[PDB]
């Protein structure tokens, strides 16, 4: 979180 | 937040990287949140969907038309467009202020439409998706499906 998955 | 998205919005996301690498695309836009949205096809939001009389056939092929198809190889970890980060940040403010401590594909769905510059806003406002009529067909899904649909994070 927010940019990537799963950040 | 991710960690309070239900099974299915996890797996919308995981997907959407997917929808994105398949289209030679190195960024996840509000398309591939769609296309992963309706490549998962059985949570809430697709079953709203379906009972507002949309197609989800129809609406991955308008958005295919739009975007169509990448030169290059993403490699690696897709990031989210600031457009796709918009959707996230809707999807938790709309759960809030409909009272839910949860992050499901509805409000995935009800992200993508308030975000309402994007693609995925584009084809479906189109279709008839208008986020009130997307909302009040939310509510009494969930209300009719009692739980039973969508599992929360390593919920009892």
């Amino acid at each position: 979180w927010x940019a990537f998955v799963l950040i | 937040m991710f960690e309070r998205f239900t099974d299915r919005a996890r797996r919308v996301v995981v997907l959407a990287q997917e929808e994105a690498r398949m289209l030679n695309h190195n960024y996840i836009g509000t398309e591939h949140i769609l296309l992963g949205l309706i490549h998962e096809g059985e949570g809430v939001a697709a079953k709203s969907l379906e009972s507002l009389g949309i197609s989800l056939e129809g609406v991955r092929s308008q958005v295919e038309e739009i975007i169509g198809q990448g030169q290059q190889a993403p490699s690696g970890h897709i990031p989210f467009t600031p457009r796709a980060k918009k959707v996230l940040e809707l999807s938790l403010r709309e759960a809030l202020q409909l009272g839910h401590n949860y992050i499901g594909t509805e409000h995935i769905l009800l992200g993508l439409i308030r975000e309402g510059e994007g693609v995925a806003a584009q084809v479906l406002v189109k279709l008839g998706a208008e986020l009130t009529r997307v909302r009040q067909q939310v509510i009494q899904l969930l209300s009719g499906y009692q739980g039973k649909l969508e599992h929360h994070h390593h919920h009892h």
